[PDB]
Parts: C-alpha cells; structure tokens; sequence
C-alpha cells in the first residue's frame, strides 16, 4: 500500500485476476513481481525472483 | 545481431521519451503499452509526464495490433493486456487492422502482383 | 394427472415485471361444480412463493406445490353446490429474461426478451379471459402473428389484450415474446453461507455472511477502456446504468463493531448511516464479472432471546433469515446457528419448506470438550423482500453446565502444576 | 497435507515449461517450526488460529 | 406447530445476564494480581523445607486455590478483547 490519502491500486488488478480468469492461464510480467502475482493473484508465472535458469 | 542498446538513444546519445524520440524507441513493445490513451486524457492534448518531465502529443504513440487492453486501475499504475487470437483466414493482423482503421486510399489498380511458384 | 370438475367465469393475469424477479397475481371467481392450479413444466422449478386470499379477508388458506404439474388449495368451511366463490392468487418467479443486443457498450438502454403462452392454461372451462402487463415504459411484441383478434394495445404505461369469450377445456399451444427495456444491474448470488454465533456468558450475537456474487446484463462490446469511464463520472446527470457501485445491506436495529473484509484484504472504503451500511467493491462489475466477500457485525442477546415464562431453564430464540441488499435473488442459502456448549435441543420450525436439516458440533476458542452444538439447514430460490421471515429454536441450558467453562480451564492449569512437582522433585544425580 | 508430501514437492506453476523442484532448492526450518506451532496451538492448549496469524506474528 | 412458539415467544420477558459486559475489565484486573499472589507463593514452597508430607499438602492447597482463580481470570480476561 502506497500513502494527504490512499492508493490502492496494486491489488485492485491482482484479485480481478483472479476473480475473472480461467485457472490455467500464464502471466508474463517482469522478474521483480513474480512472487506476488504466484501468491495473490494465484496464476502460473514465466519468471521470478529467484533467477535461477 | 538481433538487438543493440546503440540505437535507443537519440542522436548525440541521450535517453528521452518526447517527440524527438528514436525511430525504435517508438516501435518498441514497451512504449506503446505505456503510453497508449495517455495524450487523450489531459485537456487540450497534451500531457506532463510526471517522473521523466516531459511532454506528449498524440501523434507520437502509434497503435498496436496483436493485442488489446482489458482491466487498467484507478491511477493507471497497472495495466493489463491480451494476446489476440490468430486470424482464422491466414492475413496477417496487421494488415487487418490495417484495412480497418484506414477506409481511404480507394484505387482501382489493375496490376498483376508479384508471387512465387504455388509449390 | 388428476384434474376435478369445477367451472370459471373470469380470469385476470397481470405480470409485473419491475424488479430481478417476475410477479403476476390473477383474480379469479370459481362457481359450482380442493382446488387446483395448473403450472407449465420448467416454470416450477423456479417458484419461489405461492398464496392464496379471500376477496376480502385478511386470512391465509393453506397451499403447497405436488408434465404440467399442479397445486392445490384447500378451502375452511366446506363447499356447496350452485355456490360462487372469488379468489385471488399471487406468485414469484425467478426469472428475467436474456438480454437482446447481447453487446450493448457502455451506455445505453438495454433491452430484454421475455416468452410465455397468450391464452390461459388452466384445465377448466374459461368464459372471459383478459391478460394485462404492467411494468417498463417500452414495450414492442417480436415477431407478430397474422390474425388481428389477438394482437395486442397499448395504453397508459402498460399493455391490454382482448376478452376472449370461449376458450376450451385445456389448450395452451400458442406463444408470445415481448421485450421490454430495462435499467438495473439485476444481480443475483451464486450461495450464501451466514452464521451466527450465540454466546452466552457475555451477551452479544454475532453474525457474518458470505456473498458470492454476480451480474446478468449485457456485456461490453470493445474490451474496457477507463477514460471512458472518468468521462461517465465526470458528466453525471442519471442513474440509469447497468453496472453496480455501490450497495447497502439493512440491518437489525443497534449494531455495533462492522466490518467489511474480502478474501484478499480488507477494503476500507465503507461508512455506516443510522441503519444501513454503504459498501463499494474494488472494481465496478460490468455484466460477466463476479465478485466474492464478506460482512460481519454483532448485536445484544436481550432483544433475540425470550427465557421461559414458569421455568429459568428453558429458552426460546427466534433468528432473522436473509437481511441484505434491497433487490436481488438468491439461488440457494443455508442457514447454520451455533448453539452454546452442552445444551439439548427440542425442536425448530419456520414458516419456508426447508430441504434438509442436520445437526452436528464443531469447537471453537477454549472448547476442550464435544464442541458448539452446530445446527445447520438449507433452503433454495427465495428473494429479498417477500421471504424475510423469522426462525423458531426451543432449547434449555442447565445451571450445572453453565459454569464447566472455568472448571474445564481450571482442571487443565491444575493438571499442569503438578508435572512441575513431580519434574522438580526427583533425583538425577549420578555421582553419590 | 502431510509433512511427507512436502520434501519431495514438484510445483508446475513457476518457470513453467520447466517447474522448479522445491525440496532440493530451499532450507525448511522456518516453514516446519511454524507448522509445529500451529500443530500445538490447535490440538492441545485448545485455541484454533488461522495460518495466516502465525505467519505474520512469528517474528515478535 | 408453528402457533405455539409463536405465541409462545411473545408471552416471555426478556433475558437478564449474569454480569453486565461493562464490568469485567475491573474483574479482569483484580484477578490477575490474586492469581500470581497466590500461584507465585505455590511455587516458591518447592525448596528444600526437607519435609515431604506437608511441602506436598501446601504446595497442592495453594494450587487448587491458583488455579480455581486462574479460570475466571481467563474467562473475564477473554470477553474483553472481542472474542467470546
Ligand atoms: C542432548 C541432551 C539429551 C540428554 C538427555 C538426558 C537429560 C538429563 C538432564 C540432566 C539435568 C541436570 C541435572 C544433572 O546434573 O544430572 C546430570 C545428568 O548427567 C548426564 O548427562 C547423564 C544422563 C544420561 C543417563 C545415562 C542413560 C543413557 C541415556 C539414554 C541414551 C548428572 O550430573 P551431576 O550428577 O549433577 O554432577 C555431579 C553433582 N553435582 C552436585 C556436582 C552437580
Ligand atoms: C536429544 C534429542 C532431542 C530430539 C528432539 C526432537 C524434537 C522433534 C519433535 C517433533 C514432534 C512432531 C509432532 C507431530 O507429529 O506434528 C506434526 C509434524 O510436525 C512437523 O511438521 C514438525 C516435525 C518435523 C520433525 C523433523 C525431523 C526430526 C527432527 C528432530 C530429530 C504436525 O505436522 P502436520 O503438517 O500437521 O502433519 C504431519 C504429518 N502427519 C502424519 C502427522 C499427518
Ligand atoms: C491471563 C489472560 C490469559 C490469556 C488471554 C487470552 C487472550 C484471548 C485471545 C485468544 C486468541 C484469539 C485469536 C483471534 O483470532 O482473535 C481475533 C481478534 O484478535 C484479537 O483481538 C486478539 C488480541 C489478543 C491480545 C493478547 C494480549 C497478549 C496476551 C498474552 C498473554 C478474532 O478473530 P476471529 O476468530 O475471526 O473472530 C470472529 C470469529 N468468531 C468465531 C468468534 C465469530
Ligand atoms: C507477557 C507480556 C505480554 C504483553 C504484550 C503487550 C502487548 C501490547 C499490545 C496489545 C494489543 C492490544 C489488544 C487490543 O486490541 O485490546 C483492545 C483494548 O482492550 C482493552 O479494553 C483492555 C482490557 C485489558 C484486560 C486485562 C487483561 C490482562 C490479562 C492479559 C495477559 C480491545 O478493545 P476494543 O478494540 O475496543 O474491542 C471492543 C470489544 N468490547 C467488548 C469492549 C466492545
Ligand atoms: C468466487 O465465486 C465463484 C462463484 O461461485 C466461485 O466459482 C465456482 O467454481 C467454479 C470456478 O472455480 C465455477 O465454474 C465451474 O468450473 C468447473 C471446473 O471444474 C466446472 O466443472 C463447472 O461445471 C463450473 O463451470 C462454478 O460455477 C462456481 N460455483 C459453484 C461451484 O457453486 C469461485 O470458486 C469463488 N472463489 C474464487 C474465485 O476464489
């Protein structure tokens, strides 16, 4: 969460992927998220952050 | 061979997102998703960027073709995009989207083309 | 399929369709020769309500439900032969219809298409028989017969069909389709799972929910663009759009600690009036989108529990069921009420058919034997404001077992000192 | 589930042509004391508390 | 079956609780001090009096009393936090 006021807009677009996207479906964003879209939004990454391969 | 950092940055080297951009710099595949309904937001047509501090017009965002938006967040800070699906005739979707977009250039143009051997 | 020998001399449907569920009460004037009611098939799994009055009582005559299916009412007195008798009878669906231009976009009239029989379907012989429809301000029939006798004419808001002076003993081969316009979001709930924990050594009742939602309206054409959007919230002169924004559950009369969570957080963008309570989602649900969440709150035991009058052990509970949002349709809701540990239960009732019931225990915070007496049970296709009702439990709770609560953590303490003793005292030395 | 089916755990939703194998790629002892922790909390002392709670309160 | 909870229900009076819920912080607190009084002087006598018979007779009296104030300290101390 981002703070005179709120932004909440980094979990408004994890949970509409969640609610509105078939089960089996790839995202692919850059390495620095991929731990956070696998954990909240519940998908299948191309990457992460470990960097292993 | 396929890409080199020499060929981001203007001329006499320096980096920067405004109408005097590189010619693949606007072509990229990450500058198009950024930037795309931005000029149209602010009044007049023009904008301020915010962090780079600079200024867009709309002409300098050119539209894609393979893809197309689907959910963007309240203070445009994500934005989600989806890869659409093939053209069941074979055209490739840019010349599609190509003859869409564009109702003018009417011809008559009776030429033979110029094809390969039906192999 | 039994029918009877009776005879009508009136008949007259009117469908409302003003909200997500459709509404039709008919009056009819039954002369001589207990009385039945003829359903089509398909429109008898989705009855939702069923009743029957006198012309001018104000008394309820029993009736229940069990292709075209029946009902069956009874009568108080008796019945006598060259003898009339007027009724009316009103009824609740659970349907809608599917809207037309399937792509509306972002902000327009949408349109839905509705298909039912014209002419009357019950097995008597009908003398006069009218149809009206109340309702919309847009009404056009789709794809019209030939034959003028049974067009129909509008006036006033509403539609009028003709009078009909024979019809035949049991016919009902001839269709209809009418669309209408319409501007609601006309939502409905997948499930509901709401329970309500009912302690007793404080007093307080505490309730919470667990609304699985979605949305039937017309979908957008062009993907979703925001700035569209901002142009929408930017000029606003109307209400009458068909995506939802906010939405207001009332509630029982002193509420005390809300909250409104979800299932990746907690959405902090809700604020309570005297009685209700304004909820906005994250996003705006546009048509084929869900949403999934949950609302809880608490009260006092001193308002929803009634001790016994000649006794101090036998209580009475009579539980609120289905407090939500003004206008929506549930599919199925089942109830689940969390008795105190230790007591016995003598019997439940409600007003509403209840498909099953079950009894089991589940424990919860510093329960170190058998659980929370848990009774749960199920219901199926009821709306908003016309099934309210209340819930009926009779139970007692002893004075013995009202205070094994600080006897059972006491007995684990004790038990605990004394592994101490016996661990401190008792030799371990191996030299002399 | 088991603790059996834990050290050997081949998850298809990461790297996802070719799935990372957990067991020989993480150290377990922060996930297996907080695992015993709730195992303790919820059978014997009698209180039953979400996963999520241990997880956020195990570090003060 | 209905008509007799019903009329059943109208004819009671309301429910009065045992303590008011207002009150038990002050409980909470005045128990907390009694319970390791007397606890804590249960497992100081643990030491070497060198006299079994009565080190286990005083040690399981001041245990029992402990432990009969430890449950309602508990109890008390849990309604006023927000889980019942
Ligand atoms: C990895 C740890 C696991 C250990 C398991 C056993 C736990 C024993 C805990 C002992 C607690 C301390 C009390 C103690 O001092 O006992 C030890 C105790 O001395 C010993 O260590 C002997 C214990 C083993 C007994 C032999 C049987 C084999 C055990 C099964 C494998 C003996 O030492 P002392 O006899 O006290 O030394 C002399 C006396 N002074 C007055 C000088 C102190
Ligand atoms: C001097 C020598 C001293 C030796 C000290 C040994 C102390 C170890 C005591 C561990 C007690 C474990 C008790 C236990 O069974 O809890 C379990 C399992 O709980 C766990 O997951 C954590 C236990 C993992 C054991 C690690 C290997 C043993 C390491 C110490 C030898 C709860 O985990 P669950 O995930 O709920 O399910 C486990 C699988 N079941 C078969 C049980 C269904
Ligand atoms: C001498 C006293 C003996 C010990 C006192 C016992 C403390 C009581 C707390 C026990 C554990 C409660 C854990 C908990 O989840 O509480 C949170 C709400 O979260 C809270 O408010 C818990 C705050 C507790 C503060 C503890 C202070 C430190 C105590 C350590 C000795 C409520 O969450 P829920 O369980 O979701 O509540 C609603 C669900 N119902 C079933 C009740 C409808
Ligand atoms: C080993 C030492 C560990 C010490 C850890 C110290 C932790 C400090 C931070 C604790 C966090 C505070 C917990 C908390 O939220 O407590 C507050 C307010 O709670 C109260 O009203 C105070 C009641 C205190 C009662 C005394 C209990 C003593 C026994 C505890 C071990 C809850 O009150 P409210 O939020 O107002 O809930 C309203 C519920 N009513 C029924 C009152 C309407
Ligand atoms: C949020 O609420 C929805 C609405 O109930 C939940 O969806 C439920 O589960 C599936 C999707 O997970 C829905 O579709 C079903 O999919 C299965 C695939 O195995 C298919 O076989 C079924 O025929 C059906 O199409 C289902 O309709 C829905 N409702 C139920 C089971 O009653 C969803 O689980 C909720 N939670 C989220 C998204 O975390």
């Amino acid at each position: 969460v981002l703070p005179l006021a709120l932004i909440d807009d980094f979990r408004e677009a994890y949970y509409w992927l969640r609610m509105n996207s078939d089960e089996d479906s790839k995202v692919a964003a850059w390495w620095d998220y991929g731990y956070q879209i696998g954990g909240m939004a519940d998908r299948t990454t191309l990457v992460d952050n470990n960097t292993w391969n | 061979e396929e890409i080199k950092e020499r060929d981001f940055y203007t001329a006499e080297g320096e980096y920067r997102v405004d109408a005097r951009a590189s010619e693949t710099m606007r072509n990229s595949l990450l500058y198009k998703m950024s930037y795309k309904d931005f000029p149209q937001l602010f009044n007049g047509g023009q904008a301020t960027d915010r962090v780079r501090q600079q200024m867009i017009t709309p002409l300098d965002v050119p539209p894609l073709d393979y893809f197309d938006e689907v959910f963007t967040s309240e203070n445009w800070m994500v934005r989600i995009y989806q890869l659409k699906k093939d053209d069941a005739q074979g055209r490739t979707l840019r010349d599609v989207g190509e003859l869409t977009r564009s109702s003018t250039k009417t011809r008559r143009s009776i030429k033979r083309p110029e094809l390969g051997l039906r192999v | 399929e039994p029918p009877a020998t009776w005879e009508n001399v009136d008949y007259k449907r009117t469908i409302d369709v003003s909200n997500a569920y459709i509404s039709e009460t008919i009056e009819i004037t039954i002369k001589n020769i207990e009385y039945f009611t003829a359903f089509e098939s398909g429109i008898f799994s989705k009855v939702s309500f069923f009743s029957a009055y006198f012309t001018n009582e104000a008394t309820f005559l029993n009736s229940q439900l069990l292709e075209i299916r029946y009902g069956i009412i009874q009568f108080p007195n008796a019945i006598s032969p060259q003898e009339e008798v007027s009724l009316v009878i009103k009824s609740f669906y659970n349907t809608v219809g599917i809207p037309y231009p399937e792509h509306v976009g972002m902000s327009e009239e949408q349109h839905l298409l509705w298909e039912t029989n014209r002419l009357p379907l019950s097995a008597y012989d009908t003398k006069k028989a009218s149809f009206t429809l109340i309702g919309s301000s847009s009404f056009e029939e789709y794809h019209p017969p030939n034959d003028e006798s049974l067009l129909g004419k509008a006036n006033g808001n509403s539609f009028e069909f003709g009078p009909w002076e024979d019809i035949p003993r049991f016919s009902s081969n001839e269709t209809l389709a009418i669309v209408y316009s319409h501007n609601a979001p006309l939502n409905q709930v997948v499930n509901l799972r709401r329970d309500i924990w009912l302690s007793h050594w404080a007093s307080t009742i505490q309730f919470e929910e667990y609304y699985e939602l979605t949305n039937k309206a017309a979908k957008l054409s062009k993907g979703f663009s925001r700035l569209e959007l901002m142009k929408q919230i930017q000029t606003q002169n109307m209400r009458q759009t068909h995506f939802v924004t906010v939405l207001d559950m009332l509630l029982p009369e002193g509420a005390t600690d809300h909250y409104f969570t979800d299932l990746v957080g907690l959405v902090s963008t809700s604020h309570a009036e005297r009685d209700h309570f304004f909820i906005r989602p994250r996003f705006p649900i546009f048509g084929g989108w869900n949403y999934n969440f949950t609302v809880g709150w608490t009260n006092k035991l001193s308002d929803f529990l009634h001790v016994s009058s000649g006794s101090d052990e036998k209580f009475v509970a009579s539980i609120p069921i289905l407090n939500g949002p003004p206008d929506t349709v549930y599919d199925n809701v089942e109830l689940s009420v969390f008795l105190p540990e230790g007591a016995e239960i003598f019997d439940i009732d409600s007003p509403v058919p209840f498909t099953n019931v079950s009894i089991e225990t589940q424990k919860s915070y510093f329960d170190l034997n058998k659980g929370h007496v848990k009774l749960t049970f199920s219901y199926r296709n009821l709306i908003s404001q016309v099934a309210n009702g209340q819930v009926l439990i009779k139970y007692d709770y002893p004075k013995s077992s009202f205070f094994k609560k600080p006897l059972s953590i006491a007995c684990y303490i004790f038990t605990a000192l004394m592994g101490v003793f016996v661990l401190k005292t008792l030799n371990m030395n191996v030299t002399n | 589930n088991s603790f059996y089916k834990f050290l050997n755990w081949f998850d298809d939703r990461t790297w996802y042509p070719l799935g990372r194998v957990t067991g020989g790629t993480l150290y377990p002892g922060l996930m297996t004391t907080s695992a015993f922790i709730w195992h303790a909390l919820r059978n014997w002392l009698g209180l039953p508390i979400d996963i999520r709670n241990v997880c956020v309160l195990f570090a003060p | 079956t209905y008509e007799q909870l019903y009329k059943e229900f109208h004819s009671s009076k309301s429910f009065q609780p045992f303590i008011h819920l207002d009150t038990q912080p002050k409980f909470a607190i005045c128990g907390l001090i009694v319970t390791l009084a007397v606890l804590s002087s249960a497992l100081f006598a643990v030491g070497s009096k060198s006299s079994y018979i009565k080190k286990l007779f005083f040690y399981t009296i001041l245990s029992v009393i402990g432990s009969l104030f430890a449950g309602l300290t508990t109890v008390f101390a849990s309604n006023s936090f927000g889980v019942y």
